[PDB]
């Protein structure tokens, strides 16, 4: 908030931190070989049960 | 950059290009992953996808032999490495396969036709010798029809190397009944099945 540099780079501490805790994202896999089914065979009671 | 980009790649120096564009520790079977490429260069997923179609992560084994810039990684039988295979070929009317599935497969026990999607082609398919040249019905498609491995429908025994290699045998007549040839389709073919 204060635009300090000592504060800028305690903000970047907390951030980097903040990364070291969140560890590396994942990203979309199911969408690339994902079908693309009819209405029928989404609404298949028979694949339901 | 200008020689890296227009040197030609060819069996014959594949692998002192790959050694020379690549360090030691970058292998093929490191470079198969496309997180693997994405996280080298990068790039994002749908941005590699622009390039690459789908490549077989414990995916179907549906073949589907497909446009230019496909590399299709895949378990086969007489080859002991996933080969990516590319077919191009332009008969009447035709870019890519159309038509069912009219192309050539290196897929199987030996060299015959090829099998893109699993399912039988309807179309009564007959192979008669080089491109738009007459024979017979050489090829009939009739039984046995079976699958769970390439194989031949009824002996399509036209489909040799000769014609794996840049072949010209994607001609082929139609059949609206069983026996009713008429001309329908013939052009150049190209097949290369390669690391």
């Amino acid at each position: 908030r204060e635009l300090t540099r000592d504060a800028l780079n305690e903000a970047k501490m907390w951030y980097v931190r903040t990364l070291e805790l969140l560890g590396d994202e994942p990203e979309d896999y199911g969408s690339q070989q994902w079908a693309a089914p009819s209405l029928s065979g989404a609404a298949s009671q028979t694949v339901q049960a | 950059l200008y020689n890296i980009l227009t040197e030609e790649i060819t069996e014959k120096n594949a692998d002192a290009l790959f050694a020379q564009n690549f360090s030691e520790n970058i292998t093929p079977e490191n470079f198969a992953s496309q997180s693997w490429i994405a996280k080298y260069y990068g790039l994002e997923l749908s941005e590699v996808q622009k390039y690459l179609g789908m490549l077989q992560n414990g995916y179907s084994d549906s073949t589907s032999a497909y446009v230019d810039n496909i590399s299709t990684g895949l378990v086969v039988n007489n080859e002991s490495k996933l080969e990516a295979y590319k077919i191009t070929r332009v008969k009447t009317d035709d870019y890519d396969k159309n038509i069912n599935y009219f192309d050539l497969m290196y897929e199987g026990n030996n060299q015959f036709f090829i099998r893109a999607n699993f399912k039988v082609s309807r179309e009564f398919g007959a192979t008669l010798r080089k491109n738009a040249g007459p024979s017979g019905i050489v090829g009939s498609l009739s039984g046995p029809l079976i699958a769970n491995t390439n194989f031949k429908s009824n002996y399509l025994s036209n489909i040799s190397d000769s014609e794996y290699k840049n072949g010209v045998k994607i001609y082929a007549y139609r059949y609206t009944s069983s026996t009713s040839a008429t001309n329908q389709g013939g052009g150049i073919f190209t097949f290369e099945s390669y690391p």
